[PDB]
């Protein structure tokens, strides 16, 4: 997309991931394991929630009938009304076709961002103790157990605590 | 060889298609409709003090057509006119007809006040017709009197009747002019003399000459009783100058507050609530648009020329 | 010293300026217009069963002015009125004129049905004039008859003519009243006694007193033939009560379906196709806006008060 | 722009580059050479194409004339029409000035993104075997022939295949 | 935000910084010191300035009155006008609620970008001589005086001039 | 341990709340209002050649009511009508009243041309009344003459008066019909003889029969004088046939150019300038919207249903 995260450098999405929108997949010594990131998944929802509230609304404007459904109204005035209406109806057709189209573009790219925003948050945690594989994973250049992994997802992982171990494995 | 942690987004196999500024076929996780395509076949008068008129037409209420007898007075918040609704037992039409209905439909209720008008006994104010039946007998518009001369052929006496608005809000005075089929009929009721009917108020002036000559037959009658109307302002008088052939008010109407007017063919439902109505019934959608009909009334979603506008409620769906 | 790889974007030397939310002078690679400023000098009636009236005015079609002789009936999808178009050979104007034109121009075609009306030979229904010339001889409106008395000065006989709507869709009955220059003219055709013309239907009532007295001269004539009209409902009668001075219909008009009315001064072209028209001709742009005229008809770009709105069709242009 | 790629850290565009929108310029042992990236150049076009499809459109609403160009219409009704129209015409003027202005902003920044999207794609390929010069080039820290270059542009370049050679030249 | 810079990886803003919008805070041997970046601070302003130019505008449409404020107009035509108006008034209410809301979203995120745009510009200057701390600062892995700092803010800082000194302090 | 450089954004303690596509409570550094909620109590006629009418009603200008005496002619760019403005000293009302004022308020000035009309001295054209006081003495509408017979009871002489449009732009001729309270009044001026008033032009025909008989009493006078009007085309005549009871024009009015009509209750200010006005006064805001009133005139911010729309003029505010 705009942010390249979704339908971008991330090959595809995870039909398996039904506990959120944005998440992790570690594979290590102990073995594989999946988990969703709430704080990001929520931010995207909270934003769409907000979109929907504002968009899913009619006015509080009480409209009287200007057209008799049973009687026949004067041809001069009736022709004016038909035009006035058809022109209003043509605007709202447009004002909507555009609103939805634009809000759709923004919704997509907003999600796109909240992904990259995670990747970048994590990249900056892992500092020099990992490398970007280009498909939205970090090859960690140190031993990282289910303790160490949950410390990344929890944004508690400390680079200095593995820094030497990692930097050595990297230069080899 | 090296440990990994991966970043990723959810997905589904059955994802929805929406339109954006760039893509017209963009697939996403979840989406929702913004255009309501479905209607209710019913009018939703829950929490509404409404009045269904049935075959009574709004106009008829002020003049008192047989049908409208149940709807002469009352207070409401919603008026419901119906198709072929009867406003004129005796043939004719109201001058400035549409305007009147719309005024009655936007009204929230009707009071009636008596004119008090009395006439010398050279005049027959009890004048009834076959066209307006009531209890299997000839009758007339309840809120009007048919003024004809007592002795068939005698000239109708010059009379002056004047209504004063005692109330502190404006009243709606309605009256009628009678047009004779032929001069035989004209002279038998009002006499040989040519007739002139002058109505006057502070804000109204108008002269009416009844016209003789045959129309086609309607209910056995080629004669017409057309009606006119005006608002009489508080603490004001309206004066009726007539040589005869004036169908005079026994009652002025007062339109109380305001109310929502629904022209519909659908039945009522008091279980159901709404703020939007059209010919085909109620519209309840929280949605912001609709493609049912550009003729809506009340607080309503805006009519659009789109079947469906799908709004993305989730991210791009990328499948496995 | 070290090998390197560079990434970049293209450009051009002649780049266009567009407007964004922030910048009013933003230069980009390629852009395109959204407001059409150029018109066609012609009307584009390709794939259109159109009727150009020339100097025939739509009203003239229903009464049968000399000009409109070729346009008395027919079916089309596009009606084309012209400037100074002639509707009245004999001086006068139609009461409620504008309404009629608009109804004719909205219509897709015209049927003519015969009234059938016949008159006793005390009446001269062949009454022609110099004002409406046809084959270098005096003539009249093809769809009307001039009713005058046979013997100059003889009083015009009391007649009653009544048209019945045989068809199942409403017909448009047109007629005329004649106003004499002086009472000399009035008495020479209709007599001395005052004349009264009553027209009646289930939905129409009206009395017409012809008025004598000179106006200014128009085509050598200070006398007027004004016309009136009404819709006669299916299975209904319209009755004509007249003492003389009634220009009676030989033909009722029926408006068939609906069609597009173009008021233009531009010539036709059947090579060219369009859905949009104005005074100055056709508008064909796929574009979504136009600044030609706010008076358009058909499926049309929205008139806007902008000379140009340039839409970026490319990236920011940066030269070296 | 928003993404800082175009009219940003990239000094300027390439009048020379007439085979696309987004491209590469390598200089190595062999010497200089230019080539455009179709997959990105296309994505930006395809998106503007789609904009034009949406935007270059009038309604299919047939409007009958309510103003006679030859006849004179009643002053009360005509005054209403003039107002009704001028108010419509005022909206459409605005609704359009906004459509174009917004789509222009998005078009620009969308391009801006499809550039950064490339830079980031490539950076992640070159992994630890190159460094960002800050003007949108990667100084490659190893010998890279027209074979090796075309392997970057083709998104086939493998970091591990040059990794040691590069890492040593880097630390020096 | 979209760019994650503002109210994102940057914990918060600087009430102290009254000479601009976007700026720097170095601490070194000499000690602390603050200074704003004009070129970026201006770009964001210049963009909002332009928004205000577009938005703070009424039409040049002369409207004659179609409603008498003293006289009473015909009820049929008056009811039409009330509807025609209320429909127009309903559009402009909406057309505006959208203009502001959208331009607000873009204003915010545009600022958000012009921050990240700075961070990235600077990161690319500091090359391998510094590291991202994840809170929008660079730990510089060499001695950097008020001369060296002002050389970063001025976009004159040369990595090669400290490169060895830095790379050594980093690997330790 | 290692030297560090930080990037960051500004902020404040008192930041404003705005609405975005996502957030309805988003706090930002600086913002601004787009809806003007404050009005001026005054009309702003700086750089405007305006005419305030005060208690003169526009119609009164063409007939010359006492109040309008200062406003019989002039040229302007802005007309300012007021509440309860007086158009008729002598009781009565103008036929097609509203249409006239709208035409006057659309106009940017008034010329007066003299009819030239003279009458034989069997007629008294100096006819005055108490209803239209001037210099503490009985007077009449300045632009009209009251035509009564010289000898009390004598039958009013048959007269013909005809105005010709000398100018090359259309003029607006106004006149009045007087109805006597009772036949005592009728006979004292014109006698028992029935009166008939015929007016004629190339485009106008109309007959007016005065009606006798008492109405509601207004200012001690039960008789009412009504006015009618028409446009007389350049190089054209309008002819007045009358038996008496015709209030004849001494002056035709001509509307000069076009000008802005403000219906207001607010006082003037020539220090103050504006392009927008409503009942409650002027609106000057650079702002693009306003919630004061949907009845505005001139170049105006669009009326909206929002108290406030706050537009962000700065970034997200995040405090310490
Ligand atoms: C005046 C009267 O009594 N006429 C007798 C007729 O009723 C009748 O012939 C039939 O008359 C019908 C019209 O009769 C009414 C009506 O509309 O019902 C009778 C009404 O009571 C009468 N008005 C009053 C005030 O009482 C009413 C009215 O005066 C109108 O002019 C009618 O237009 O007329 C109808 O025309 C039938 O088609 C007609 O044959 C006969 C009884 O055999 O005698 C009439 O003298
Ligand atoms: C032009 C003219 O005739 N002016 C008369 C005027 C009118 O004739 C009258 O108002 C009808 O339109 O009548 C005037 O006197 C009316 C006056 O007569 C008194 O005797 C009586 O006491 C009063 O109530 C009132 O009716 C008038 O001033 O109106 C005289 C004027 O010359
Ligand atoms: C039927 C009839 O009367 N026809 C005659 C008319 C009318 O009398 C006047 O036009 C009155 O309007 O006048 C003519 O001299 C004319 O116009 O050629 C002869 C014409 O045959
Ligand atoms: C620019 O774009 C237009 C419209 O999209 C296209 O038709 C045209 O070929 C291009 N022209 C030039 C000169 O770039
Ligand atoms: C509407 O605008 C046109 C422009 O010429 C003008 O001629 C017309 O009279 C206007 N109508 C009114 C009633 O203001
Ligand atoms: C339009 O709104 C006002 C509110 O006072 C109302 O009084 C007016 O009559 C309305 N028009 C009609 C015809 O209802």
């Amino acid at each position: 997309g705009l942010f390249g995260a979704i339908a971008g450098f991330i090959e595809n999405g995870w039909e398996g991931m039904v506990d959120g929108w944005y998440g992790f997949r570690h594979q290590n010594a102990q073995g594989t394991g999946q988990a969703a990131d709430y704080k990001s998944t929520q931010a995207a929802i909270d934003q769409i929630t907000g979109k929907l509230n504002r968009i899913i609304k009619k006015t509080n404007t009480e409209f009287e009938s200007i057209e008799s459904e049973f009687s026949e109204i004067d041809h001069q005035i009736g022709n004016v009304i038909n035009w006035t209406k058809d022109s209003i109806t043509d605007i709202w057709t447009y004002q909507a076709e555009l609103l939805v189209a634009m809000e759709n573009q923004h919704t997509i790219d907003m999600a796109d961002s909240e992904m990259l925003n995670l990747y970048e948050r994590v990249r900056k945690q892992l500092r020099q103790n990992a490398e970007e594989d280009g498909k939205g994973c970090f090859e960690i250049y140190h031993a990282c157990d289910d303790s160490c992994m949950e410390s990344i997802r929890n944004n508690t992982y400390d680079h200095s605590q593995y820094r030497e171990e990692a930097l050595l494995n990297r230069l080899n | 060889d090296p440990d990994k942690i991966c970043l990723g987004h959810h997905a589904v196999a059955n994802g929805t298609i929406v339109k954006t500024l760039t893509n017209e076929q963009e697939e996403v996780t979840n989406a929702t409709e913004t255009v309501e395509s479905t209607s209710l076949n019913r009018l939703c008068m829950k929490g509404r003090n409404h009045k269904d008129l049935g075959n009574c037409h709004p106009i008829g209420m002020l003049i008192g057509t047989p049908a409208c007898d149940l709807h002469l007075t009352g207070t409401w918040d919603t008026l419901i006119e119906r198709k072929n609704a009867i406003a004129y037992c005796y043939p004719g039409a109201t001058v400035n007809e549409e305007a009147l209905r719309q005024k009655i439909m936007e009204s929230g209720g009707i009071s009636k006040i008596n004119t008090g008008f009395t006439y010398g006994s050279s005049i027959n104010s009890a004048g009834t017709t076959k066209a307006c039946m009531r209890n299997g007998g000839n009758s007339f518009y309840a809120e009007l009197k048919w003024l004809v001369s007592k002795n068939k052929g005698q000239n109708f006496p010059q009379t002056t009747n004047t209504y004063r608005n005692a109330d502190t809000a404006e009243h709606l005075i309605m009256w009628g002019i009678h047009h004779p089929s032929s001069t035989q009929e004209k002279n038998d009721l009002y006499g040989t003399q040519s007739l002139s009917i002058s109505v006057g108020s502070s804000t109204y002036k108008n002269n009416f000459v009844p016209v003789v000559g045959a129309r086609p037959q309607v209910n056995g009658l080629s004669s017409r009783i057309d009606f006119h109307w005006t608002l009489v302002q508080p603490g004001d008088k309206i004066t009726f100058s007539h040589n005869g052939g004036l169908i005079a008010p026994s009652r002025v109407s007062k339109l109380i507050g305001r109310g929502l007017g629904i022209q519909s063919e659908a039945p009522i439902d008091n279980s159901c609530e709404s703020k939007c109505f059209w010919r085909g019934g109620s519209i309840n959608t929280r949605l912001p648009f609709q493609n049912l009909s550009p003729r809506t009334v009340g607080q309503c979603p805006k009519y659009v020329n789109k079947k469906s506008l799908m709004l993305a409620t989730g991210m791009r769906n990328v499948p496995e």
